[PDB]
């Protein structure tokens, strides 16, 4: 058999390449188990975010990404792998993935690339179409298509030690742009002035975004 | 500074996040200034900035930038 642990700490992306040749990508603050067997090529997502791509094209065993939610068993498939604090989400860039929530693994909803869903263990949260044809983190990048600030700043801030926050009057703000990954500060300072905004940083490990005047 | 572009004529929108990933930019911009309008893409390599002009022809809308290396959009500038 083979069997491996890996993490990423904060800020850190790595590449993998796993015993089939199938490659991973860790993102950010990110925790992954594999372990290959007779059965399958299996794959637990403990934390974070993965990337697989270059699938082996004929290995007998499925390759099954699992998480506290359940599986994802990959038909040749490249596809992201998102753990949040409770669901995890799924978006499909090639091919095809099958998912089966912990508690309803069959029938299994069948995603096709260009297709993004969330579940948690009881079964599907949210379902939609994606352009994307990999995703931004893996090239170094954040892009946001008015994505509301609470929510662009929560993706953010996983990338750096300290916390980051908006005020409520803000939560809803618009975010357009796309984001170079290697300077957060800059990302900061960019998204404040685009909205109008002050930067309030009193304290190294806390950031809030402020109405200005 | 110059990239490779195939973006296909469409939504405006969508088509800046290609342009922003495809130039690995800082590109930062309200949401409401490129919503509800279309580009008829940009197919070729370019100067990021010369690409950027390309991309928003007819839109009503022009690339700026300040003193630090980012990018954003802004209302075509008045000429007279």
């Amino acid at each position: 058999d083979w069997r491996a642990d890996y993490h990423s700490r904060i800020g850190e992306q790595r590449r993998l390449t796993l015993a089939d040749g199938t490659q991973v990508q860790l993102n950010t603050d990110s925790a992954l188990n594999v372990a290959f067997d007779q059965q399958a090529r299996r794959l637990r997502l403990v934390r974070g975010e993965m990337l697989i791509t270059r699938p082996a094209l004929a290995d007998s065993r499925p390759l099954w990404v699992d998480t506290e939610h359940g599986r994802l068993e990959s038909t040749l498939a490249q596809f992201n792998v998102r753990l949040h604090g409770q669901h995890t989400q799924a978006t499909v860039y090639q091919g095809s993935v099958a998912l089966q929530p912990a508690l309803h693994a069959y029938p299994p909803i069948l995603l096709g690339a260009g297709e993004q869903a969330s579940f948690n263990q009881q079964g599907l949260l949210a379902r939609q179409a994606v352009a994307a044809v990999a995703p931004a983190w893996s090239q170094g990048m954040l892009v946001a298509q008015g994505q509301p600030l609470a929510a662009f700043i929560e993706d953010l801030a996983r990338y750096r030690r300290g916390h980051l926050a908006c005020d409520p009057a803000l939560a809803g703000l618009r975010v357009s742009g796309t984001f170079p990954l290697e300077n957060t500060d800059k990302i900061i300072a960019a998204v404040a002035e685009t909205l109008q905004l002050e930067v309030q940083h009193f304290t190294r490990y806390w950031v809030t975004l402020k109405p200005r005047m | 500074a110059q990239a490779d572009f195939d973006i296909p004529a469409g939504p405006l929108a969508p088509a800046l996040a290609h342009f922003g990933q495809s130039a690995h930019i800082l590109l930062s911009y309200p949401t409401a200034l490129t919503e509800g309008r279309s580009t008829s893409g940009l197919a070729g390599r370019f100067d990021i900035d010369q690409g950027l002009a390309i991309l928003l022809a007819g839109t009503g809308l022009e690339a700026s930038r300040g003193a630090n290396a980012s990018y954003s959009l802004q209302a075509s500038a008045s000429t007279g």
